[PDB]
RNA sequence: CCAUAUCCGCAGCAGGUCUCCAAGGUGAACAGCCUCUGGCAUGUUGGAACAAUGUAGGUAAGGGAAGUCGGCAAGCCGGA
RNA sequence: CUGGGUCGGGGUUUCGUACGUAGCAGAGCAGCUCCCUCGCUGCGAUCUAUUGAAAGUCAGCCCUCGACACAAGGGUUUGU
């Protein structure tokens, strides 16, 4: 999903410095992954090869 | 167990949704016919005329939002078709749909 | 030494805003803006802070039938500040100036927007209210 | 951040929402949604509209 | 919960996220927008370039996050404030 | 029979073809909108889903003819 | 993973305070007569109390583990 956020700003030389701003975001759910397997490649004059 | 009856309530507003003003109630009756066919595994269905009147009681645009019925299996007393069972649908009048469940009637 | 922070433009060419100062003008028919290169079949819009070139339609004979510069002070089209607030001012209004940015009258009616007072200081002095 | 109160109703605002309006007499009003604006602009007194804070305090609704 | 608001609130809005569900897991928070519908699978890759612009190098510390319901015009952050404001309803 | 099926139009053709009778309500009114007496089954077929371009209808922030050979079309006013 | 469906219950949310009953609220009114004209048949828009109430809420919103049955069955092809 999506929502919005307030934060403070320390960009120097600007007209919005030392001030608050409002901006949108996206939220991304991320459980931990699991490893199962391996694969190794090799380099050849036609490209790569599994 | 194979001759049995029970009571239901149905939400029509979610089954007819997105349909135009000249097809709403007629599709209700099709949905009801689908409902039973999946509920009791029978491809033969009758409908009582009291129910039809209830649905067409406010025209064709405005169709009520919920309704209660009774289903019954039966076993072709005076019929010999390739089907051996048929279902039957009848109407129940009610003041309020609050808190109601799918009971099982016994007779 | 700052910026301007792009806003939403509301006043295309062909509009008649009202004038605020005390010179005799009542209207200001816009004819062009400053600082537009353009694209095919697009109209040169204008917003607050933007400097434009204008004519008068109701006022004194001495000013009519001539071109002047102007600066915009209020618009009715909602625009965003970086604090997350959208704003509008009930009306569309301007004032007459010279090239360098020095204003021609002496007073201003109504409130001035913050977004032009920053750029043009001389306007900011003569204003009673602000924002 | 600052929270502010609506001007037609008296509900609260958080800083991502709303619109603000500045009538050319030299005054500003906060509003929260299109519902409340149209009421304000159409010149309706909030003390009849029964979903607002002022009504609830005038008729002593609650307590 | 930022270091400032100090309310016992979660990321989840009221009424949950629309068309998705309820997040009970670790997440990340991006600036701006992305491709794709909800419930869709994304891939997150490290940058292949060098980053020297101040607009990349800077750092951030949040102050406030909005948990209004998106299934309408949300006006409350949490149920608790919703109740303390309104009062006791016919749920008595 | 006397006409969106018995007449002429190649045809059960959205065309054309002389007359009589003529209720309740609103309203100035044989205007237009709903109904009773009497008549019909939607006008040479039906079911499923709601892509593009169409035909007939509508609405649009701010500005208001800057469009175009040309305010063409649409919209405003509208009764007492 | 015993699972998913139908109904139900809660969360959120839209519009704005339901029918009925009570009222010594109520511009006035003539009938009644215990002339009482605050006693009543009552005539009566509208107002107040029950009432931030009622109604709707996935059909492409959230959560349940509450009630009901249901889910082992079918058809056609594939060889180093
Ligand atoms: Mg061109
Ligand atoms: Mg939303
Ligand atoms: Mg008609
Ligand atoms: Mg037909
Ligand atoms: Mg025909
Ligand atoms: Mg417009
Ligand atoms: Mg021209
Ligand atoms: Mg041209
Ligand atoms: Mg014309």
């Amino acid at each position: 999903g999506m929502t919005h956020i307030v934060r403070e700003v320390d960009r120097p030389g600007s007209k919005v410095n030392k001030k608050e701003v409002v901006e949108a975001v996206t939220i991304v759910e991320t459980p931990p992954m699991v490893v199962v397997g391996i694969v190794g490649y090799v380099e050849t004059p036609r490209g790569l090869r599994t | 167990n194979e001759v049995v009856t029970r009571e239901y309530t149905i939400n029509i507003h979610k089954r007819i949704h997105g349909v135009g003003f000249k097809k709403r109630a007629p599709r209700a009756l099709k949905e009801i016919r689908k409902f039973a066919m999946k509920e009791m595994g029978t491809p033969d269905v009758r409908i009582d005329t009291r129910l039809n009147k209830a649905v067409w009681a406010k025209g064709i645009r405005n169709v009520p939002y919920r309704i209660r019925v009774r289903l019954s299996r039966k076993r072709n007393e005076d019929e010999d078709s390739p089907n051996k069972l048929y279902t039957l649908v009848t109407y129940v009048p009610v003041t309020t749909f609050k808190n109601l469940q799918t009971v099982n009637v016994d007779e | 030494s700052g910026a301007k922070f792009r806003i939403s433009l509301g006043l295309p060419v062909g509009a008649v805003i009202n004038c605020a100062d005390n010179t005799g003008a009542k209207n200001l028919y816009i004819i062009s803006v400053k600082g537009i290169k353009g694209r095919l079949n697009r109209l040169p819009a204008a917003g607050v802070g933007d400097m434009v070139m204008a004519t008068v339609k109701k006022g004194k004979p001495e000013l009519r039938k001539k071109v002047h510069p102007a600066v915009v002070i209020r618009q009715r089209k909602s625009y965003r500040r970086k604090d997350g607030v959208f704003l509008y001012f009930e009306d569309n209004a301007g004032v007459i100036v010279n090239n360098k940015g020095e204003m021609k009258g002496s007073a201003i009616t109504g409130p001035v927007a913050k977004e032009c007072a920053d750029l043009w200081p001389r306007i900011a002095s003569n204003a009673g209210s602000i924002a | 951040m600052k929270v502010e109160l609506c001007s037609f109703s008296g509900y609260k605002i958080y800083p991502g929402h709303g619109r603000r309006y500045a009538r050319t007499d030299g005054k500003v009003f906060q509003f929260l949604n299109a519902k409340c604006e149209s009421a304000f602009l159409s010149k309706r007194n909030p003390r009849q509209i029964n979903w607002t804070v002022l009504y609830r305090r005038k008729h002593k609704k609650g307590q | 919960s930022t270091d400032y608001d100090l309310s016992d609130k979660s990321i989840n809005p009221l009424g949950g996220f629309v068309h998705y569900g309820e997040v009970t897991n670790d997440f990340v928070m991006l600036k701006g927008c992305v491709v794709g519908t909800k419930k869709r699978v994304l891939t997150l890759r490290k940058s292949l370039l060098v980053q020297t612009k101040r607009r990349a190098l800077e750092k951030i510390d949040l102050k406030f996050i909005d948990t209004t319901s998106k299934f309408g015009h949300g006006r409350f952050q949490t149920v608790e404030e919703k109740k303390a404001f309104m009062g006791p309803l016919k749920k008595d």
